[PDB]
């Protein structure tokens, strides 16, 4: 019958690993960097493209930096596909919640949410999970600004710094350097983009190839702002920072 | 409602009234009851306002996307044969009286449906509440081979005699013309007999003259930001 | 028994030069009971004004439904949805229910913000649309609303001067039905600057 | 008489490829050249109707295909997967968003939707990815004109000109030279029929080309009069004596 | 509504008035309630004109399917089709069909399927609201084997009555003729009938 | 390799390996045959007699379908009879819809599609039996075979099982030596002789005979079993023509 | 070999190996003899033990009044198609007021058995089945296969050194069909034949399982001491 | 190598169950050619009975969809008449919900979808068949389109399927070459029947008997079939000039 071209995603290995997952990290390893970091006053979401052509139209373009509510941003890491896929679901969930408490939903009940989905396709269904990690860059009035992380196991965490995608061994020990706890978010912004500008694969860090966003209480009258950079604000930026 | 159409020498015509109404007052002086299907198919609607728009674009949707299918121009018969199915499948619950005209590669053709699913073919046709008033007009003045400018003038006067002697239909006469080998031309407003005459005065009030307890500006906008 | 008239109430919605305006009055009863003096019936979702009048459970459950509609609209297409195209969506959303309806009369206010045109329409409970240049009414003191604003209104009214019609419009047609009054609020809305004014009327 | 394929065909492999996507893209690599080229007043989209007969009628087959009014459609890769998702494409447009707005998706939104479909082809049970790269052209109020790529994985990128198939890394290279952000689009039409002369190699003419605009509205294609809001397509597919004519200017 | 199906010795002719009435108002006085679900396969229709048709439609589909299959389906076969949707959906229809058909082998057949979805095979039939008029006439007058001629005039004779009592039947007199030769389209006016 | 280890792959020829192996099991089964005559139909079958202890007559395998269709077939015995029980649920829904009885080209079909189906999918195996039948119906007589691969054909003689081949050599000089036709009668008697002379291909074990007729002359056009004097009158012709 | 992993898969040969593994289960199981005359049906069984603090497997399961089998080889599954026949008996009883006729039994555990071998998922049943009853056409005895093959037979015999009382019973053919309105008799000759299948050990009184179907004769088994008298 | 038992891809971007599929369409040894008059579409196919216990009326790969459309097939009979039941219930029900007769390249397009699915869905396998359909559309008039296991389809001017398509392909061709329009430019069917059986006679090199072709044709409203007899006709006109 069926059963020979079953390749049973949801197995463990002889060591207690689970296949899929590993391999679907290893595909994530290979995507563009994304780097989150949390400051007293902010988050910083920045993230590096991975397909430089001059002729892909930037302005209209976005491959890396979603919108899941007014006060929860995603950076994506992985094929992008399968992240728009969990993207729609966590902008319903979002939904689903204002509608049933008439507040706005708190960040870990979201990202819980989306790692509970991921999990499933790991423990049942005998589909191949998402090949995507997500850092969750939100605000509620509960713990403040957080951010988090997910992977295709559907395991979660908390961090003050945090990067996903190609080189985070490097992109880690960076961030571990030179982060403080009493960090803003001008000086966030600037050590984003230094991180970026080291472990990049490519020849130079340019406005082209990047997608910017930050979310401030540093709105007018104490509300949040999300601001998803525009290419010539990233071009800005990086001549502000003094990277170009 | 009266909603009629009727057919001449290389055409159909369709005629409707512009009144809605919800029990006995007027709930619309201009609204549109006669329906696009495709470019040259059209439907006049009446019976309950909600239904014969909804079936109608339901319809209406699926002969777009079986001409995009087929990769030809859609014919009256697969919107009366659409339309019947769905009105018979709801057994009247959807309560729409539709007259559907229209011009295609097989001629030109002119049907009726009730909200139960039953069809008729005719050379000149009425529904709704003004029918009677609008089919005794066409009793009177149909013949075969009628020119377009004779074809028109009827079907406006078999609107007009709905208008006048019925009180379910008034205000306006739309009317839409398909004639074989040239585009349907839709005439929205093409009678106007019934314009309110200017008023007696002006009830423009004094400004101050409505009592106020707060004022507040809202915030429509995203983000007001620093 | 009618859902229509346990908890009563008020919309009204006009057209002026370069600006609408819409009203509600603020109350909510059981019948003869009065119950709430706050409730009020028009929301917002962006630029686009929502009034709604009938069961109230119905009013709070749309309200609901077409803002969390809207933000999704929003996060997808990348800008607030327009007043025509919301008229769209709540006469869909409406109809889907077509044989165990929500009991309300809806009515859409708002200014198209690429145009510039002032726009208004109502609805029927399963969604029929009527497309007003003048006005529109829904609620339990719809008859005396339509006498009121087939008199009093005259095309093209500047801000101030529509304020006050409409207000008019309202005030003396709740007076006329038992099951409306209690309060009532105006919003007079531009291109980019919506005033709400709050009614002094009387409280029976 | 079961459907006993309920697990994924597509899955990770120990390098963290996914095998069928990428044999997707292999396939998508051997089909015929097609373009996609954006001006300011305007989007051409174009390819070779590779006709596999002579006796064959290569203007039923239909490569270029309108899915709105205002949205054409162009590929390269399997045809048969192609005109699947066309007619899915043309039915989500109604479903998912004219019967809900009452007007025609924006370009952007199609896109995903159609991108959503390839994407489940890849994780659902029992099924094989599409072979088939699609360069999406359209228009609309607020986005203006646009052009997006849809590849076998589901993901979707916007261009300001592109190709995809066969010789598609030697015309990129050609339409990095000539793209610039002032084209008319009778100017990008020119530079769309000298890019994909380059791929063809047989006949090049109307009969053997297969070219469409999104542009002006067409009110003369529309079919109706009465209604000054609804102007008309701004799809249209250029004739086989259009492109003739041009071809003289070259 | 008045209706009949007459076999005589060329094979068989069906008959009808053409008023549709809701209530008293006339809807349609050029109605064809002769319908077609095969080649030389007619039914009449009485009852509901939305449930007829539905079932006349679904008839015509399933005898062309037949056709596609099977070669050309006896009438028998037409009035088992007919018998099976109307009984089984009983509860659901307003139906009372006359079907009529020509083959070589049978000649002319008429099977009668009133109200309750029973089926009937009948050397003539009649049925309609202005039936109950002419069972006295019908009995009286009607003889196997009768000519062309004689069965056109038995029909049209038989229905001017029915037309004349019943106020739910009038306009033409609309007739099919199935035989050998073909199909034959016969109209009849008021002026003629109504003189007789 | 590995093309046929599953139902429903096409092998590098264009061939589906499983229905093949299916058409091995109906080799390995008992003689079956069908005999078109004038104005019907005929079938024969051999039921090897592996012990003493069956029971004569009674081990029947001839199957009718509605009461006008004989079936007959060699190969899986329960196969045969899975796929008459299908034919028995398309004859009584054919009738039940359309009044009159299944027509033999009709009901072919009906088995042929279902056949064909056990061919289109992993999760089924294909049948293994070749199903010889028939009867007679408003056009006339009808003689069908239908293969595993759900392939089938009308014909003036059919055979199948192990001694085939004879049968088939048989069967041609039949239609060599009467093209104006055969009698319902004779094709009885010269049913019972191909049996007989199949026979030598599993001559190991004696053997039972069994036949089968539809016959508009001699059994109104319904399917029956020959029995008692008719029976033994064949056997003799059959034994004598053997001698 | 390779062709052996479901029952969904035809060997080259034609062969479905599922189903003669399936068949192999039975030749493991104890022996059971069946055999009839005109007036009366028995069935005779070797029951088998675990060990000497064990009880012996019972062997015998009544379907009807009228109508029982002997089981050899997996017997969850002789449950599973015996307790299907008592209800096809039993529809027969409450719908028709008909005691269902022998020859229709086997045709419907032919059918219920052949799915199973057709279809991908499930396996072939594990055992075989002797019935014998007594129907409106007098006494009869099936051999049922999970292949599918049902057999009607004067005697026979299956399970284990099934192939010595098989023999005995083609030689006795003559002199048992004969036995009629002697019930004892019928079943020492039942009882002389499983006799030919054993080898070391012999009949005792917990050891075999005896039943009995007739003209005026309910399906009845005996067990116990009970079959002493045939000992 | 298991991308070579279901419709998955291989690494070269083929699928080799499709291509294999292509593979048992000849193993009937069949050929078919299909041609268009000015009022007509004429199909023929050779016909060979090898077994003379066959019944030669029953033996056909030409099948009548609707009254207005026709199919012949090439490849083997269950397949054939899997897609001929399937085409003969999708045209029946077209008819009932679209009010109309369904059009010979509407079906094509439908079974070329369906053929589409089988390429994408693995539990489904391809149908080892190549389809042309034929009729005289009203709006399009004479009509041959054209489906196989790829779920790909075109109209044709003339069409040949087969083991020897590529002779007969460009014996077509030349003609066309000659002529310089899309058809057969005769009034009667029969005349382009005639052409169809010369051009094929010519192509293959083999002469035939009347027991050795099928002929279906479509006229405005219906497509049938020729008898032996009606085949025999035509021969003995080509024979005569
Ligand atoms: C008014 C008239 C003359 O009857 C016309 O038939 C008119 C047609 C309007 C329509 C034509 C097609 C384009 C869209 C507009 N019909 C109405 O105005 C209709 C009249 C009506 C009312 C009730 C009814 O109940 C069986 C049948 C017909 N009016 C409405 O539908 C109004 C807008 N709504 C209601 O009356 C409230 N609905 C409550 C739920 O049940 C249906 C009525
Ligand atoms: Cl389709
Ligand atoms: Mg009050
Ligand atoms: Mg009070
Ligand atoms: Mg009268
Ligand atoms: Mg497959």
């Amino acid at each position: 019958g069926s059963r020979r071209y079953d390749s049973r995603t949801t197995i463990f290995s002889p060591e207690g690993r689970l296949y899929q997952v590993e391999y679907a990290l290893e595909s994530i390893s290979h995507a563009g960097t994304a780097i989150g970091i949390m400051a007293s006053d902010g988050i910083v979401l920045a993230a590096e493209r991975k397909v430089t052509s001059t002729l892909l139209e930037q302005d209209t373009s976005t491959e890396k930096l979603y919108k899941l509510n007014d006060k929860i941003a995603v950076a994506v890491a992985g094929l992008t596909a399968d992240a728009e896929i969990l993207i729609n679901t966590a902008r319903i969930h979002a939904q689903n919640y204002l509608k049933t408490y008439n507040e706005d939903i708190p960040v870990e009940i979201l990202v819980r949410r989306l790692s509970d989905i991921k999990q499933g396709y790991t423990q049942h269904g005998g589909l191949r999970p998402f090949g995507v990690s997500f850092i969750y860059a939100g605000y509620d009035d509960r713990y403040g600004y957080q951010l988090y992380t997910s992977n295709p196991s559907g395991n979660y965490t908390g961090w003050k710094a945090i990067s996903v995608g190609a080189n985070t061994s490097a992109a880690q020990t960076l961030l571990q350097m030179d982060y403080k706890d009493d960090m803003k978010v001008d000086d966030a912004i600037e050590l984003a983009l230094k991180t970026l500008s080291k472990t990049t694969d490519s020849s130079a860090l340019t406005y082209d190839r990047l997608e910017f966003a930050t979310i401030r209480k540093g709105a007018n009258d104490g509300e949040v702002y999300q601001k998803i950079f525009k290419p010539q604000e990233i071009k800005d930026i990086l001549v502000k920072t003094g990277i170009t | 409602t009266t909603i009629a159409g009727l057919v001449f020498q290389d055409g159909v015509i369709l005629g409707a009234d512009t009144r809605a109404t919800n029990d006995s007052v007027v709930a619309d002086k201009s609204c549109e009851k006669i329906h696009f299907i495709a470019p040259k198919i059209y439907c006049c609607g009446a019976g309950v306002a909600a239904d014969a728009e909804a079936v109608t674009q339901l319809i209406g949707s699926n002969i777009e996307l079986h001409s995009l299918y087929t990769s030809r121009e859609p014919r009256v018969v697969s919107a009366l044969q659409m339309l019947k199915q769905h009105l018979f499948k709801y057994q009247g619950h959807i309560g729409a009286y539709l007259i559907v005209a229209g011009v295609d590669p097989t001629g030109s053709h002119l049907f009726s449906i009730h909200a139960h699913g039953s069809t008729d073919v005719g050379y000149y046709l009425s529904l709704g509440s003004g029918s009677l008033a609008a089919m005794a007009v066409l009793e009177s003045h149909w013949k075969q081979d009628l020119t377009k400018e004779e074809a028109i003038k009827l079907a406006s006067d078999a609107i007009q005699a709905g208008i006048w002697n019925d009180l379910g239909s008034g205000s306006n006469v739309d009317v839409c013309v398909m004639e074989i080998g040239k585009d349907a031309e839709y005439l929205r407003n093409y009678l106007t007999p019934n314009v309110r005459e200017e008023k007696q005065k002006s009830y423009k009030f004094p400004r101050g003259t409505t009592a106020v307890l707060k004022e507040s500006i809202v915030n429509i906008c995203d983000i007001q930001e620093e | 028994s009618d859902p229509s008239s346990i908890n009563g109430g008020i919309v009204v919605a006009m057209t002026g030069k370069d600006c609408v305006a819409i009203a509600c009055d603020l109350r909510l009863g059981s019948q003869s009971l009065g119950v709430s003096n706050k409730f009020e019936k028009i929301f917002h979702y962006g630029h686009v004004f929502l009034g709604i009048t009938g069961l109230a459970t119905d009013v709070t459950t749309l309200n609901e439904m077409f803002r969390y509609k809207t933000n999704l609209y929003k996060l997808k297409e990348e800008r607030a949805i327009e007043p025509e195209t919301f008229t769209q969506l709540v006469s869909s959303s409406l109809y889907e229910r077509r044989f165990g309806p929500y009991f309300v009369g809806p009515v859409v206010a708002g200014i198209n913000s690429k145009s510039g045109k002032p726009f208004i329409a109502g609805f029927d409970l399963i969604g029929c649309i009527d497309e007003a240049k003048d006005f529109i009414v829904s609620g339990t003191a719809s008859d005396q609303l339509f006498g009121m604003c087939e008199s009093l209104y005259e095309p093209n009214l500047e801000p101030e001067d529509l304020f006050e019609t409409i207000s008019q419009a309202l005030l003396n047609a709740a007076d006329r039905d038992a099951l409306s009054g209690w309060g009532a609020v105006v919003y007079i809305i531009k291109k980019d600057e919506v005033v709400k004014r709050y009614l002094k009327m009387r409280q029976d | 008489m079961t459907d006993r394929y309920s697990f994924s065909l597509t899955t990770f492999s120990p390098s963290g490829k996914l095998g069928q996507i990428d044999y997707a893209l292999t396939a998508v690599k051997q089909g015929v050249t097609s373009l996609g080229i954006k001006a300011t007043n305007g989007v051409v989209i174009a390819t070779e109707k590779k006709s596999s007969s002579p006796l064959a009628m290569s203007e039923t087959l239909s490569k270029v295909s309108l899915l709105t009014p205002d949205i054409g459609a162009v590929y390269s890769g399997m045809g048969p997967d192609y005109r699947v998702l066309v007619d899915k494409s043309r039915k989500v447009a109604h479903t998912s968003y004219k019967r809900i707005y009452g007007e025609y998706p924006p370009t952007k939104l199609l896109v995903s939707e159609v991108a959503k479909i390839m994407q489940e082809a890849t994780q659902s049970g029992g099924v094989r990815p599409f072979g088939v790269s699609l360069l999406i052209a359209g228009h609309d109020e607020f986005n203006g004109f646009s052009l997006y790529q849809v590849d076998p994985s589901g993901s979707y990128f916007p261009w300001k000109a592109t190709a995809i198939g066969k010789g598609s890394v030697a015309a990129k290279t050609f339409l990095e030279k000539r793209w610039n952000d002032e084209l008319e689009l009778e100017d990008a039409i020119h530079i769309a029929l000298l890019t994909l002369k380059e791929s063809v190699e047989g006949e090049f003419n109307g009969d053997t080309i297969e070219l469409a605009i999104i542009g002006d509205e067409n009110p003369d294609l529309l079919g109706y009069t009465g209604i000054p809001t609804d102007k008309g397509p701004r799809f249209r597919k250029l004739t086989s004596q259009e492109i003739n004519d041009r071809l003289e200017a070259l | 509504t008045s209706i009949m199906a007459v076999t005589f010795k060329d094979g068989v002719i069906l008959g009808a008035d053409s008023r549709t009435t809701t209530g008293a108002y006339i809807a349609n006085r050029v109605t064809d309630k002769l319908t077609r679900v095969h080649d030389k396969i007619w039914c009449c229709r009485s009852g509901s004109a939305a449930d007829t048709q539905a079932i006349a439609d679904i008839v015509q589909y399933h005898l062309e399917l037949y056709t596609s299959q099977y070669g050309t389906p006896s009438t028998e076969t037409a009035a088992s089709v007919f018998k099976e949707l109307c009984y089984e959906n009983k509860d659901n229809l307003t139906a009372g069909i006359i079907v009529a058909g020509y083959d070589d082998k049978n000649k002319g057949e008429v099977y009668t399927i009133p109200l309750g979805g029973s089926v009937h095979k009948l050397p003539y039939a009649i049925a309609g609201s202005g039936s109950t008029f002419i069972y006295g006439y019908c009995d009286k007058n009607f003889r196997e084997n009768m000519s062309k001629e004689e069965t056109v005039d038995f029909i049209k004779h038989s229905l001017s009555q029915a037309i004349k009592w019943d106020g739910s039947s009038g306009g033409v007199i609309r007739m099919v003729v199935l035989t050998a030769a073909g199909v034959e389209r016969l109209i009849f006016y008021p002026d003629e009938y109504e003189q007789l | 390799t590995g093309y046929d280890l599953s139902n429903s792959v096409f092998s590098p020829d264009g061939r589906n390996f499983q229905v093949e192996y299916a058409v091995k099991a109906v080799e390995n089964g008992t003689t079956s045959i069908g005999i078109k005559c004038n104005d019907g139909v005929v079938f024969a079958v051999e039921k090897l007699i592996t012990s003493k202890l069956l029971v004569p007559q009674k081990n029947v395998k001839i199957q009718v379908v509605d009461r006008h269709i004989g079936c007959v077939y060699s190969g899986l015995i329960p196969d045969g009879r899975h796929l008459v029980n299908r034919g028995r649920e398309e004859a009584a829904s054919f009738k039940k819809l359309y009044k009159t009885p299944i027509p033999i080209p009709a009901f072919a079909d009906r088995l042929g599609q279902y056949v064909q189906a056990h061919t289109l999918y992993n999760s089924v195996r294909p049948f293994g039996v070749s199903t010889i039948f028939g009867g007679v119906d408003k056009n006339g007589a009808h003689l069908y075979m239908l293969e595993p691969s759900g392939s089938y054909w009308g014909y003036k003689g059919a055979a199948t099982g192990k001694g085939r081949q004879s049968a088939k050599a048989e069967l041609e000089k039949l239609v060599d030596h009467h093209p104006e036709g055969l009698s319902a009668r004779e094709a009885v008697k010269q049913a019972a002789k191909i049996i007989y002379l199949a026979h030598e291909d599993n001559k190991e074990k004696d053997f039972e005979l069994e036949i089968s007729w539809c016959s508009l002359s001699e059994t109104n056009g319904l399917h029956k079993f020959v029995k008692g004097d008719l029976l033994q009158e064949a056997i003799d012709f059959a034994q004598k023509e053997i001698n | 070999n390779n062709y052996d992993g479901d029952t969904v898969t035809f060997s080259p040969t034609g062969r479905l190996f599922q189903v003669e593994y399936a068949l192999e289960a039975i030749k493991q199981g104890s022996v059971t003899v069946g055999l009839r005359s005109n007036t009366h049906a028995v069935l005779v069984a070797l029951k088998r033990n675990a060990d000497e603090l064990s009880s012996y497997q019972k062997k015998i399961i009544k379907c009807d009044e009228h109508m029982g089998l002997s089981l050899a080889g997996l017997a969850p599954d002789a449950r599973v198609l015996s307790n299907y026949l008592r209800q096809q008996c039993n529809y027969s009883s409450l719908v028709f007021n008909r005691k269902l006729a022998v020859e229709r039994a086997g045709h419907l555990l032919c059918d219920k058995a052949q799915k199973n071998t057709q279809s991908y998922g499930g396996r072939p049943y594990g055992v075989g089945l002797l019935i014998i009853g007594y129907d409106k056409s007098g006494a009869h005895l099936l051999e049922f296969q999970p292949s599918g093959n049902v057999t009607e037979l004067y005697g026979t015999a299956i399970g284990a050194r099934s192939q010595g009382a098989k023999t005995y019973l083609e030689r006795t053919l003559d002199t048992f069909i004969k036995i009629d309105g002697n019930p004892d008799e019928l079943i020492k000759a039942g009882v002389e034949a499983i006799s030919q299948s054993l080898r070391d050990e012999s009949l005792t009184v917990d050891n075999l399982s005896i039943a009995i179907v007739g003209k005026d004769t309910p399906f009845t088994i005996y067990d116990g001491e009970a079959v002493a008298k045939y000992i | 190598g298991y991308d070579r038992h279901i419709t998955i891809f291989s690494p070269e971007g083929r699928l080799y169950q499709v291509e294999y599929a292509f593979k048992a369409t000849n193993q009937t040894n069949i050929n078919s050619l299909a041609v268009r008059g000015k009022d007509c579409t004429v199909v023929i196919s050779q016909k060979k009975v090898p077994d003379k216990l066959l019944d030669p009326t029953t033996v056909s790969y030409i099948f009548c969809i609707s009254r207005t459309i026709g199919m012949v097939v090439n490849g083997p009979i269950p397949d054939a008449r899997n897609a001929a039941l399937r085409a003969k219930a999708e045209a029946a029900e077209f008819r009932y919900k679209y009010g109309y007769d369904m059009p010979c390249d509407v079906l094509a397009k439908r079974m070329a979808n369906l053929s589409q699915i089988y390429t994408q869905r693995a539990y489904m396998r391809p149908l080892g068949v190549i389809l042309t359909f034929v009729s005289v559309d009203e709006e399009l008039g004479p009509s041959i389109y054209k489906t196989d296991p790829a779920g790909y389809y075109v109209g044709y001017k003339a069409t040949a399927t087969g083991p020897k398509q590529q002779e007969i392909t460009t014996n077509l061709e030349n003609h066309f070459k000659k002529s310089k329009i899309d058809h057969i430019n005769e009034e009667s069917w029969e005349k382009v029947v005639e052409f169809a059986i010369t051009h094929m006679i010519d192509a293959l090199g083999t002469e035939f008997s009347k027991n050795d072709l099928e002929v279906g044709v479509a006229t405005k409203d219906k497509f049938f079939t020729l008898s032996a007899e009606n085949i025999e006709e035509r021969l003995v006109a080509i024979a005569e000039q």
